């Protein structure tokens, strides 16, 4: 057809390929963020001197639950997206009429 | 497609988008009494500071 | 989903639908006409022949 108004799917495809593109920042502050809580505790564990044996358990348990709490977080992450890829919500505050 | 019923009446997921612009209506019967908003933040605060 | 922009078929559909009226009197015209080439042909075969 020779086409009479503006097509709607050409702002679908567009949008949608920029958005596909923000997975990697989001990923990557995930990593950022476990690493400075794994300083952190690592600082907090600095007052156990007296006990070895004691510093090694405590760091050991709360390491390896940070870190088993990466994948849920990413996945979490991961889904946020996809629910901006559903659906394009043109209601919002947006060049409305233009 | 083509054959959509163009006098007729909304059909089909015309009416999801109802509700996708409906739920607008239901958030704002939310409604509360502004003397117990007040009294609960001065609560909160005598609570917050504590002694 | 969400108008955005003005669609196609909203334009299609209605001529579509208006262009559907035009059936009958179009059927209307053939008739009349054949009516009066009966007609004549009636005139001609009285005028001549006996």
């Amino acid at each position: 057809r020779t086409g009479l108004f503006t097509p709607d799917m050409a702002f679908e495809t567009i949008v949608k390929k920029q958005v596909k593109k923000i997975r990697e920042p989001c990923l990557k502050c995930v990593d950022m963020v476990i690493s400075e809580l794994i300083s952190t505790v690592r600082q907090c564990t600095k007052k156990l001197q007296q006990y070895p044996r004691l510093r090694e358990e405590m760091e050991r348990i709360v390491t390896t639950h940070i870190r088993e709490r990466e994948g849920r977080t990413k996945e979490q992450v991961m889904l946020l997206i996809d629910i901006e890829l559903a659906y394009m919500n043109t209601n919002h505050e947006d060049f409305i009429g233009f | 497609g083509d054959q959509i019923d163009t006098y007729e009446l909304s059909g089909g997921a015309r009416i999801n988008r109802i509700f996708h612009e409906r739920f607008p209506f239901e958030l704002v019967k939310m409604e509360f009494d502004e003397k117990e908003l007040r009294r609960e933040i001065s609560y909160a605060i005598k609570n917050i500071h504590g002694i």
